[PDB]
Formats: C-alpha cells, structure tokens, sequence
C-alpha cells in the first residue's frame, strides 16, 4: 500500500478504464455503463435539451467513474503487490553473479556477470563461495552442491562430470568444490520461474467457487437491474417520472459492487500472500482446493519426529546402576557425533548431573559412527565399549565370541511393547543394556491438529515403523488415523480410498518414490527438496521445506474463501440501507408521503443520493485493506464459525451503511454542497 | 411509445441480454 | 406416448368423471338438504336458501350487511365484493351515506353503527350479521312489529350460532330464517 | 382481541402438524416408489393395463413426461372451455368462452395458478367445471408434487441416473393421495353446508317481493380438490367466501389445514427420506417463523384498521370492508396470509380492502417466491432453491465448498438456482411495467393512486407466482390482460420447473459424502435463522422499489 504501488497501480486502473478490458466483470460493467450513460446525460443537461441541474447528474456521474476506478484500482493494486512478490522470489536467484569462462576447460580468467544473462552456448564457472547462477550443464570436473535455494535441508550431493549429475538448477548456493558447466537453453530445473511468468502476464483462470460466487452477484444484478429499470414506469404513472439520473445511481447503489469490484483483487490477494508464505501456487484451482482439503497426508518425520529419539528409560544388562549405566551409556556414545548419540550424552547428564569427564579419562580411541560396524564406543578399557542397534549388537556379540543374555532380549521385547526402538549398550563383549529412546512430538503440534479437526480436516500420519508404535505416537500427537510400513503404493491405495468418499487429500512429499501419490493428491506441497520429477507433479511447490506448511496453506485457502464469502453478505446486506437512503430522497416529489422513511434525516433529495452513491465508492476503497490482507479468522467449530461472520458481517452490512451513508451526508452538508 | 421511453426499453433489454448471457457463461 | 395419452385419458376419467360422480352420490345419499343447497322452502315457493342471505329493506325486518353485488343487492349471480380500498374516497362516501340512513332509521339505538352493518361483505351473498348489530336494531323492530324486546331478544338468540371453538369465526345471526321466524312470530 | 388471535394460529399450526405427520409418512412411501400399504395389486394390474411400467426416468424424460402431461391437460381445457356450448350438463345454456378468456383460464388452470376472471355463476357451465377445472386442478397439483418428488429423489438417490417414473408417481398422487382426501374433504363441507349437485339454478322469491336465482352445481367437489391440492379457484366468483363454497367457520379451519396438509406433508416426508428428519424441520421452522410473523402483522393490520370508519361515524375501527361476517377480522386475516403464503390463492375476504399494511404482507409473501409453505410441491422445491443460495452463502463463509444433505453444489447448480430463482421477480417486475405503460393495463384498476397500481402489482404478482389471489378490482378480463397474465402464469410455473429439474438431474449423478465433523449442521436455529434470512433479504432488497409505490406509499397517504 506504499505510495510507488499505489500510483503504478492507479496508473494501471486508468488504463483499464476503457470498456474492451471489462467485458469480463459484468457487475463492474454495469456500473460503467451507467456511468456513461449518466455523463452523457449530464453532458446533454449542462449544454443542450433536458429538465436541467446539470451538475446533480455530473456529480452523480464523476462519483460512478470513481466508482468503477476503484474497481479497477482494487484489481491493478492486488496484481501489482502479485508481481512485487515475484520479482523479489525471482531476486532471491537476482543477488547471484556469474564467472564466465573465456576457454571451456577449468583454469581460466572469468568476469562476474548477473544471474540472467546466461544464454545458449556459454560456458561458466561456479567456484566455492558463489551462488550458481543459471542452469547449464556439466563438461568437466566435480564438485559438492548444496541445493540451498532448490533444497531446504542444506544436506549435500556431490556433482561430478560424465554421468547423471549434468542437470544444474539456477540460484541454489555452491560449496568448497568447483564446477564447469555449459548454459543450456533446455527446459529448466525450477518451478519457480514458471509460475513467476504464469501470473505475471495479463491472464488468469477463474476459480470454480469464484465462478459460482460470480453467477450469484449476475443474479443479484439482473434483480435490481430489472427492479430500478422498472421503477421508471412505476413513477411515470404515480405523478413526475422519476429521474434517470437518480436511477442509475439507484442501480448502482444496489448492485453489489463492494464484492463485484474486489473479487478478482481477492483472488490475487490469496495468491500473493500464500506466496508470501513461500509455497509457489499453480492456478486458483489449488488454492480452494487447500481451501477444501478434509485430510493431509502428514508424514511422521519431519514435524512429528522433532529430529532424532531421545532416551526415556534405563534397563540393565547386569543389574547396573542407572548412574554408572547413564554414565558408560555418554562415555560409549561421545564418538556418535550425530544428534542421536549428542542427545543420549545429554539426555544422561540431564536425569543424574553426569556432566563432564576430564581428560585423564581421555587418551582412548574413538570408533566414530559406521554403516559397516552399525555400532558405536570408546576403547578405554583393555575391553571394547560399544553401542549400536539391536540387530548389529547380537550380530557382532555373536561375532565377538560373546552371548546376550536371555534377560537382556526379555527387557528388549519389554521396550517392544512400550511401543520404543530400543538402542543396546554393550560393553566388551558382556552387554551393559539396553536403553529406551521414545521419538518425541514436535511439542506444539498437538494443539494445531486439534484446531484443525475443529475446521473439519482430519490429519493423518503416515510412518514406516508397525501398527504399535504408529499407533502410540499418533496417539502422543494428536492425529485421527494412522499407518505402519508406509509403503508408497499404500499411501497411494489410502489417498483413493479417502478420495473415493468425496473428501480432498493434502499431501507433502518429496522424491519421485511419491510422485503417483502427490500427482493422485489434491493439493500436493511437493517439498522443493526433492527430484524435479517430483516438483513437477505439482500443485503447489515448497520453499522453506517445512512439510508443516501445508497447515498454513489450509489457512490461506479458507481465508480467501471466507473473504467472499463475508463481502458477498457484506454488500447484499448494504442495500437494505442503501434502500432507505434512496427511495425516500428518490420520491420526495413525486410522493411527498415518502419522506416518514428517511429515517436518517438526510438533508435534501439530492445530497441524499449524492451521499449514497459517495458511500458506495469510499467503502470500495475502504475494504481494500480486508480484501488483501483476508478476514482474519480462528478456526472454531463450523457453526460457531458462522456465526461470528454473520454477526460481524452482516452487522456489517446494516449498521456500518447507517453510519456511512449519514456521515457523509453530514460532510457534505457542514462543507455547504448542498 | 416515445423516443426516450423505447430508447430506454431497448437500453434495459441490451442490458438483461448481456447479464443473462454472461450468467449463462463462465466469463 | 401411450403411457402420456393413457395416464391422461384415465386421470380424466378417475377424476372429473368419477370422483364428481361419487361425491355427488354420497351427497344425495347423505345429506340430501345441505348438499342440494340447503333450501327453506314453503308451500311450493323455494323463499331463499339458509345460506346466501338476501336483500332486506323493510322497517319490520333485520338489516344484513350491504351488498355490492353487481345489479340489484343481494344478488347471487354476480355475488362480487365491494373491492374499494381504503384510501379510495369513494369509500367513505359511501359509508357517510350508509351511517346517516341507518342512524336517521334507528332513532332509539346507539348513535354509533357497528361495522358490520356500514360496510359491505367479501360474498355480497353475506347473510349474517354478529348478535351485537342484529342488537342493536331491536329498539327499531320493537317498535315496527308490535313486539317487546325480552322476547326479541329471545329470538335473536334462538337463531344465533355460536362457531365450535370461540375464535375460528364469531357468532353469528341468521338473517333469512330469522326474518322468516319473526313473519311466522306475527 | 388479539389475545384470541394467537389462540388461533396455536391452533391451527398444531393442528396443522398433527394432520401432516401421518400424511408425511404416507407421501414418505410414495417418494421410495414403495407400494402405499394396500395398494400393491391395484397398482400392477392398472400399470399394466395403461402401459406405464417398472422403466424409469432420467432428468430429461421426468421433465418432458411431466410437460408433456400439463400440455395436453392445456389443449383439451382451453378446447373444453372455447366449447363449453356443445358438451352437457349446461342448466343454462351459456356461451363458448371467448378466445382470450378460455386461453387465460386454461394456462392458469394448467399451471396451478387458478387465476379467475370469469365469474364462475354465470359463466361456465357444470361440465367445464367438473370435467375442465377440477381435473386439471388434480393434474396441476400432481404435476406439482411430481416434480417435487424427482428432486427430493434427486437428493436422496446416490450415483443414479433415474429420478423414478412419472405417470407412475402422477397416478399414485391423485389416486392415493388425492382423490381421497379430498373425497373426504368434500363429504365434509356437503354436510357442513356447501352444495353438491346439478339441478338448475333454483328459483328464488324472497320473503319480500323481490326474486333472486341461486346458482347450484357441483361445488363441494371442487372445494375440497381446489384446497388441499392448493389451488384457489373455486366455483363462484368471491371463490372461498360465498356460503355455498366454504359456509361455516368449521370449514373455513378445515380449508386453511386443508390449504397447508400436502405442504407440510412433503417437508415432513423430505425429512423422512433423507433419514435426518431435522431437516424437514428446519424447513417447517423457517416457514413458520416467516408465516407466523406475518400473519401477526396482518391481525394487527387489520385489527387497526380503516381509521375512517371511526370517525364517519361508526363503532370501531375495525376493518370489515371487504371481509365476510361469519368470520372475524382475526380468521380473515389469518386466511388471507395462509392463502397468499401457500399460493392457494383462494382469497376469502376481498384481499383489496385490506388496510395498506394489511394487504402489503400477502402481496409480499407472493412476491418473495411462494417460499412459505408454498403451492402443493411448489413450496419445497421452490423453498430449496433458496435453501442452496443459503447453503451457498454459508458455505462460502465458512471455507467449505458448499453442500447440501452430502451432495456438493458446482456451477451447474448455481446457474440452474440462480435463474430459477430469477424467473418470477423477473416475470412480476416487467409485467408490471408493461401493464403500467400500455393503456389497456391501467384502465383496469378500481381504487385511484397508489392502491391504485398496488392492484395492477399485486395481480401481476399473483399471476406470475402462480398464487390465484387477485385484488379483484382490477378488470382483468380485457384480452389484454388475459394474455399478459396467461403467459406470465405459464412462464411462471414452467420456467421454475424446467430448472428445478435440471438441477435434479444434475444432483442425482453425485455421490452424497458422510457428514464430517466439520461441515455446517443444517438444522438448528442458527440455520433456520440463515433460510429466513436469505429469503427475506433476497425478497424485500428485489421489491421494495416496486412495494415503496404501492402499498407503503399508501400507509403512508
Ligand atoms: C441483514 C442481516 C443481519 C443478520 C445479523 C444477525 C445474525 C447474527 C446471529 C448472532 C447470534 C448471537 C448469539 C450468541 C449467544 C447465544 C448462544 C446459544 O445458545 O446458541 C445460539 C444459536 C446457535 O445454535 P447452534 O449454532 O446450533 O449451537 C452451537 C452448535 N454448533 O444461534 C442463534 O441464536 C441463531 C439466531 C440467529 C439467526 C441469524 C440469521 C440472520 C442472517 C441474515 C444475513 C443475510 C445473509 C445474506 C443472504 C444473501
Ligand atoms: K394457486
């Protein structure tokens, strides 16, 4: 709403002004032909053969112009926040250069160009430290990307030449490697600059609801178009016709004209701020079907896994001590570097202040964390610590010359049934125990998963461990329904099943293993971590990689329906005091009986329908503010739902005219127009 | 009738066409 | 086209021909008065039917309520209303003209007419008149016929009828058999 | 006073539900294509014998069986009443109607609307009265009721394609349904003091030197079919008020529940089929709340009254203008919004005559749609059409894709809603402009000024509305009028009831999903709130220009 939008859109309103751009918003044509109609009477009044108060009918004929510019300036504004976001999406991958090689084999003197420039037939390089500046692909040498643009997780892939790594993507960020590539002109690796050139032209498909909602404001305007048209013989036989001037304010009063003009800003203001909230949409289509989807695919890992399983309970091997088991446990577990053994060590400290062990202690030989030995220790002993799974851990005791212990395998059958993967400790070749890691919840989801299936969207989790532990963290989070052994073909089998019933699927998956599913989903979050295969399956693309975002898709999607919606109601509601504003101060000569319904008191006829035509202008840009930044909304129950937006909005549509119409009638009598 | 009545008869049946065809339509 | 033609031609015959036929059978079989009419008859003369009152002027005579019929009031072959609105001054003309013959005809009676007696009837067929205006005439009938008002009254009420439950009409005279009672009264 | 017109309404309304629950039930087993209990042998051998069969229908052959149906029922009505002077049963020799009259009659007597402007006593013989009128009263009843029975089957069915067949239903409808209750209707008011027979018109030498001639003739039949298949076009011309078609208060309270047994009966039955019956009382909620307010203001109206009348001279101010005397103000008014709410159309005290206000609320409940408990079938499906904007609107607020009872609502839908929405304000509002511009339609009024185009309104309004109800000062036997009104009535009722099919052929190729937790219950006070509201708002935001000049501009005066 800064003042450089404000006058490009204004600007852009003024030039779609001309009738050959509106055929396509028949409320909003109504209004501009009756405002032709109305200045070419007031042209005929001021200069030539009619009754005569020329300006009234040019006063009554600027304020519809301005009517219609509103219109047009709700749209142009909507679109022009639409192409700032774009550009700036567009100028994540602007803030790159570009080395571009003299000689196409690596070692040479490169100049920095800005990341658009590369073209057919170029050869780059993309040096430790840049951001890869276009596409192209691979001729020589290897290096390690990082994805960080095209890929939210940071986790690294190495890039080598001659083989199958030759597709490069434009805008991610480069690591310590270096790489030689060729600019191509073959069809991209973002889906990003797709739809960055789809919304920025000068088209867009009308949703199926926006549709309806269209047929229902058409309706709205023949009523009235046919009642205020016949208001004309009405009048004529009662006494002094009335003027048709008065009726096409009368006519553009009534017609619903708040929603008429701010539909398509509202349809592009979803649009805009779901892109604000990172995920690239592909049409409308998808954005109300997030408006309708009654359950999302969720996958366990990602939001409800919180990273890695922590410990939970202590069970000894040998009748230990769950100080010196806590203790050998972070001893073993300090060469796990990754988060699962850095959690162990924290999570012991944490239960008994086992905290820190000086170096003496130290001096030993760190078995870092291996996918050959799957088993992890400190040999500060003659003997050998250790601490793997369950499966290596008696497969290397086994190997080792040593036994489990049959207590050992119970209290393993015992974190079983607790619905926990257990992690063994062994020491030697004597197992030390086993200790329970229970996977945590994201910790504030549970209640956002009740808020949704207040709306109506049932979760559902989707994990690949049995039907006991899914069911215990499904339980532990707050989901409806759950499965085990997620294999993508039954998460296909589900996503049809639950589509068979009429219901809308949500789905967040990377990787072409769910590409069926996500291209059999409804509203596919497709996660900008996975193959272009799978982005292309489409229907909504990622940015943050954050597979909770579905969510605030969701909240995007009933936001910009309840939007209608509430203006619909908004401007139907209107018309009930724009009736008394009108018709009273319309027959103030004809039937002097009329003037017991003006109940505000406006001042005369003429600064009556002045005012309710001023009125209908200002709220078409007073409610711009509501139609970009959507009805705000929490999500209670269906009913209750309805119930606040009919109070709030229908409230709306009678109290707030009331108001409008009388100010401004006030305003213009204290100014002494009338 | 009268110039301005059929003029105006004519304006308001333009217009109904043009509405019931644009409600008739996905436009 | 056969089931069209024939679901037609047989409701034709369920309907107009034998339904009529079997209700007007039952109606002859039953009630054989108020079906055909309901007739009072005497002598041979058919002296108007219980139902669709008729056209009293005389000053021996209880008054309905004013007619509007088409010709001649009270004339059951055009039975229209009297559809003048309110705001039709015509209206109160007509009730100034109805008031001041019936207050100058009734000269004991209250000063102020009931309603029913200045103003016409949705039938213009309207035989009755609520026992409050039958009433109020009783200072002029009285003095007509000869006949005290205990046993006026007594008469009125004899040909009264109260509705089934207090409120699905009102109570109401019988203007017909009641003008005849009183001629048989004489 | 007053005091004793809610004692009525309580009355009536219980009494009213009473009646209908039962019938609701039986019109429930109709509208499943379940034999009637008894009739199972009856059926097949009549179906056999006709021709109808087991074979059903989809949206199009419904639709053109039905229209098929009402069309041959317009040819040989406007033939019987343009020869009614060479067929039987004339007492009177009386002439052939003229073209223009017998071509209004017959399209109003085809589609419901039983508009009259003829006078019944010395214009129609017997026979087009019991083998024209009455017949096609039970034909356009059963039109009606077929047509709500394929969308409440529309509803109710689930990846279908066939709404059930419709000679099947139109025959089981008046067979069952009708032609006994209203047989025994009938018996009724031929005790209680209508006639019922075919004797000439009987002499008459009144007990003063005058003579009069009373009409007769087969009129207690068609009371009790005019009434309970929601009709309104009686014999005689002041149809429901003159004593030989409705002669007590006992069978003015039996014409208003007869008035209200079918509507009320097929809510209860849409509530049956679909297994919640909370949705048929939504629907009666919503319809009576509208009803009962407005017949409060109406008694009130009325109880006020013509305030001329008290200072003329007379005793109270009450409104006895046009009203009959063996009925009060209170039931007069009751049944004026009763007739004009349900679309029977049968006025019983001469709706002209009303107090501004008083007449405004009729005139109104026509103009809304005859939404409130409307014609017999043309209430519901009509009512639903504003129950899918509804559910449309609240759907739209509340994030969900709109849905009904399961079945979602696309476009196809909403343009189908939106135009059968749009037929009867569109109808109402140009024909009252074309009457109010050409000279033959306002050298028809009766009362001057406003009143004076509140009668040209309100019988456009009436007519395309299919009511029947008539300000009857208005002279609407001008060729003029008869053509305006005969193509508003037929363009009123059959072009509701093309979209009201297509949009049953369009809600029956949908699969009706469970009802989450999360979808918008469509029974309750706070969605009865919404249909009131939607009605009313779409109602008085269309018409209070038109109604600003006529009525109000009146009460005001
Ligand atoms: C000009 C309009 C302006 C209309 C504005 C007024 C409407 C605002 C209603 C506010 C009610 C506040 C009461 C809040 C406090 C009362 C609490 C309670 O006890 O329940 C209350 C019951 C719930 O029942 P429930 O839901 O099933 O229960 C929970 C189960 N889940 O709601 C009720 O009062 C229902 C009565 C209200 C009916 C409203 C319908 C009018 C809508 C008209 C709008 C036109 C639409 C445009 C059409 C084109
Ligand atoms: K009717």
């Amino acid at each position: 709403f800064e003042p450089t939008l404000v006058v490009q859109a204004l600007k852009e309103a003024v030039k779609k002004l001309n009738p050959q751009a509106q055929w396509r918003n028949p409320v909003m044509f109504i209004v501009w032909i009756g405002s032709l109609l109305t200045t070419c009477i007031s042209i005929a009044m001021a200069s030539g053969a009619m009754p005569g108060n020329a300006l009234f009918s040019a006063a009554i004929s600027g304020w519809l112009w301005i009517t219609v510019l509103f219109a047009n300036f709700a749209e142009a504004l909507a679109e022009g926040r639409s192409k700032a976001q774009a550009n700036s999406l567009k100028g994540v991958k602007k803030t790159a250069f570009a080395r571009k090689l003299r000689e196409p084999k690596y070692g040479a003197a490169a100049d920095k160009v800005p990341a658009d420039q590369l073209r057919k037939g170029d050869i780059v390089l993309v040096e430790a430290g840049d951001i890869i500046p276009c596409d192209g692909e691979v001729i020589e040498g290897g290096a390690s990307v990082d994805e960080s643009a095209i890929t939210g997780e940071a986790a690294p892939v190495i890039r080598e030449s001659g083989g199958d790594f030759a597709s490069v993507t434009g805008g991610t960020r480069i690591l310590s490697d270096w790489l030689v590539i060729e600019c191509s002109v073959n069809p991209g690796e973002t889906f990003l600059d797709r739809m960055i050139a789809m919304v920025e032209g000068a088209q867009r498909r009308k949703t199926p609801n926006e549709i309806a909602l269209t047929i229902l404001l058409i309706a709205l305007t023949i009523v009235f178009l046919l009642a205020t048209a016949t208001l004309w013989p009405f009048s004529a036989w009662g006494g002094n016709a009335v003027s048709v001037t008065v009726l096409v304010a009368l006519l553009v009063c009534l017609i619903p004209t708040t929603i008429g003009g701010l539909l398509s800003a509202i349809g592009v203001a979803g649009m805009s701020r779901m892109l604000g909230a990172n995920v690239i949409a592909t049409s409308g289509r998808a954005v109300e079907a997030a408006g309708d989807v009654d359950v999302l695919l969720l996958d366990k890992t990602g939001t409800i896994t919180l990273g890695n399983r922590q410990a939970s309970e202590f069970i000894p091997a040998q009748g230990v001590d769950e100080k010196t088991l806590a203790d050998a446990a972070q001893l073993a577990s300090l060469a796990d570097e990754t988060p699962e053994g850095r959690s162990i060590v924290i999570l012991a400290k944490q239960r008994f202040n086992l905290r820190e062990r000086d170096v003496q202690s130290l001096h030993a030989t760190f078995v870092p964390f291996t996918a050959q030995s799957r088993m992890s220790g400190i040999n500060i002993d003659n003997r050998m610590i250790r601490k793997g799974s369950v499966d290596a851990i008696r497969r290397h005791v086994e190997a080792n010359g040593g036994h489990f212990p049959t207590d050992v395998d119970q209290k393993v059958d015992q974190v079983a049934r607790q619905g926990a993967t257990p992690l063994v400790v062994v020491e030697g070749s004597r197992v030390l125990g086993v200790i329970a890691l229970k996977d945590i919840v994201k910790g504030g989801i549970k209640e956002r998963f009740a808020q949704l299936r207040k709306m109506g969207i049932k979760t559902v989790m989707i994990t690949g461990d049995n039907r006991l532990t899914a069911a215990a963290i499904a339980a532990e989070a707050g989901v409806d329904d759950f499965l085990a052994e997620a294999t993508p073909e039954a998460k296909l089998a589900l996503i049809r099943q639950y589509q068979a019933e009429g219901r809308l699927v949500a789905m967040t998956g990377d990787g072409t293993n769910d590409a069926p599913a996500l291209a059999q989903a409804d509203v596919a979050v497709a996660m900008n971590s996975g193959t272009q295969a799978a982005k292309e399956a489409g229907n909504m693309v990622d940015l943050d990689s954050n597979p909770t975002k579905l969510i605030e898709v969701v909240h995007i999607g009933k936001q910009m329906l309840m939007t209608r919606g509430s203006l619909t109601t908004f401007s139907i509601a209107n018309d009930v005091a724009k009736y008394f504003a009108i018709i009273p101060a319309a027959f103030a000569a004809t039937y002097p009986q009329l003037n017991a319904l003006n109940i505000m008191c406006l001042h005369s006829p003429d600064s009556a329908i002045l005012s309710a035509v001023i009125f209908n202008a200002l709220i078409i840009v007073f409610l711009i503010p509501l139609a970009l930044k959507g009805v705000s909304y929490k999500p209670l129950t269906a009913s209750a739902m309805l119930r606040r937006n009919l109070w709030i909005y229908g409230l709306g549509g009678l109290l707030v005219p009331f108001i409008g119409i009388k100010v401004i009638d006030l305003l213009l009598t204290v100014c002494g127009l009338v | 009738m009268s110039a301005g009545v059929i003029t105006g008869v004519l304006l308001v049946f333009l217009l109904l066409g043009y509405l019931v065809y644009a409600l008739i339509n996905a436009e | 086209l056969r089931p069209a033609l024939s679901t037609f031609i047989f409701l034709l015959l369920i309907t107009g021909g034998v339904y009529p036929l079997l209700t007007t059978v039952l109606g002859q079989w039953w009630f054989p008065w108020q079906a055909n009419g309901s007739l009072i008859r005497e002598g041979d003369t058919v002296r108007g039917s219980a139902l669709i009152g008729q056209n009293f002027t005389g000053n021996g005579y209880f008054h309905g309520r004013p007619s509007a019929t088409a010709e001649m009031p009270y004339n059951p072959q055009a039975s229209g209303g009297s559809n003048l609105a309110v705001s039709n001054p015509e209206l109160d003309k007509l009730i100034a003209a109805r008031v001041a013959a019936l207050r100058a005809a009734n000269p004991d009676a209250s000063a102020s007419v009931p309603v029913e007696l200045v103003t016409a009837s949705a039938s213009g067929l309207d035989n009755n008149i609520t026992p409050q205006a039958a009433a109020w005439q009783i200072p002029r009938v009285a003095k007509a016929r000869n006949l005290s008002v205990e046993q006026l009254t007594q008469l009125i009420a004899k040909y009264s009828q109260q509705p089934l439950v207090k409120y699905i009409g009102q109570p109401v005279v019988n203007i017909v058999e009641l003008n005849l009672a009183l001629d048989k009264l004489d | 006073m007053a005091a004793q017109g809610f004692l009525l309404i309580a009355t009536f309304l219980l009494v009213l539900m009473v009646l209908a629950r039962p019938l609701g039930s039986g019109l429930a087993r109709l509208i499943n294509d379940i034999p009637l209990p008894g009739t199972t042998g009856v059926e097949r051998v009549l179906f056999r014998a006709l021709g109808v069969s087991d074979r059903e229908m989809n949206w199009k052959q419904y639709l053109c069986a039905i229209l098929g149906l009402n069309m041959l029922g317009l040819a040989v009505l406007f033939f019987m009443l343009l020869g009614q002077h060479y067929l039987p049963l004339n007492p009177q020799q009386l002439p052939g109607l003229s073209w223009d009259l017998a071509l209004n009659t017959a399209v109003s007597f085809v589609t419901n609307t039983n508009w009259r402007s003829y006078s019944g006593e010395t214009t129609l013989s017997y026979f087009s009265q019991m083998a024209g009128l009455t017949v096609q009263n039970f034909l356009s009843a059963a039109s009606g009721i077929a047509v709500i029975f394929a969308l409440i089957r529309a509803f109710t069915r689930q990846s279908m394609s066939t709404l059930g067949n419709a000679w099947v239903d139109l025959l089981r409808i008046t067979l069952w349904v009708l032609v006994p209750v209203a047989l025994l209707i009938a018996l009724f008011f031929i005790q209680q003091g209508a006639l019922q027979n075919f004797l000439p018109y009987q002499a008459v030498n009144t007990v003063e030197g005058a003579q009069q001639l009373l009409p007769m003739g087969p009129v207690a039949s068609q009371e009790a079919i005019k009434m309970l298949g929601t009709n309104g076009g009686g014999f005689f011309n002041a149809n429901s008020s003159h004593p030989f078609e409705n002669p007590t208060a006992l069978t003015n309270f039996v014409q208003m529940l007869a008035i209200f047994l079918i509507p009320t009966a097929l809510c209860f039955a849409f509530g049956e089929v679909m297994g919640d019956r909370r949705q048929g009382r939504m629907l009666l909620w919503a319809m009576s709340v509208i009803f009962v307010i407005c017949v409060g203001v109406v008694m009130w109206a009325e109880v006020q009254g013509n305030p001329h009348l008290l200072a003329l001279g007379t005793d109270s101010s009450i409104n006895m203008e046009g009203k009959e005397s063996r009925f009060g103000v209170l039931v007069s008014s009751l049944f004026a919004v009763v007739t004009t709410a349900a679309s029977c159309g049968a006025v019983i005290a001469m709706h002209d005559s009303f107090t501004a206000l008083g007449g405004m609320v009729p005139m109104w409940l026509m103009q809304i749609g005859e939404v409130v408990f409307g014609g017999v079938g043309s209430g519901l499906y009509g009512m639903m059409l504003f129950v899918l904007l509804a559910v449309f609107i609240a759907g739209l607020m509340i994030g969900r894709t709109p849905e009904y009872l399961g079945k979602k609502i696309d476009v196809r839908e909403m343009k189908l809603t939106a135009l059968a929405i749009l037929v009867t304000p569109t109808l109402v509002l140009m024909g009252a402009a074309l009457a109010m511009m050409t000279d033959a339609g306002r050298s028809a009024m009766l009362n001057p000024g406003p009143h004076g185009f509140s009668e040209v309104l309100y019988a456009v309004s009436s007519a395309a509305n299919n009511n029947g109800s008539a300000f009857a000062g208005l002279s609407a036997n001008s060729p003029f009028w008869n053509c305006l009104l005969a193509f508003c009535m037929f363009v009123g009722r059959f072009g509701v009831i093309i979209p009201v099919m297509a949009i049953a052929g369009s809600l029956v190729s949908k699969k009706s999903q469970a009802a989450s937790s999360g979808t918008l219950p469509t029974h309750g006070p706070l969605f009865v709130g919404l249909l009131i509201g939607t009605v009313l708002l779409v109602g008085a935001l269309t018409f209070i220009p038109a109604l600003a000049l006529g009525p109000v501009a009146e009460y005001l005066s």
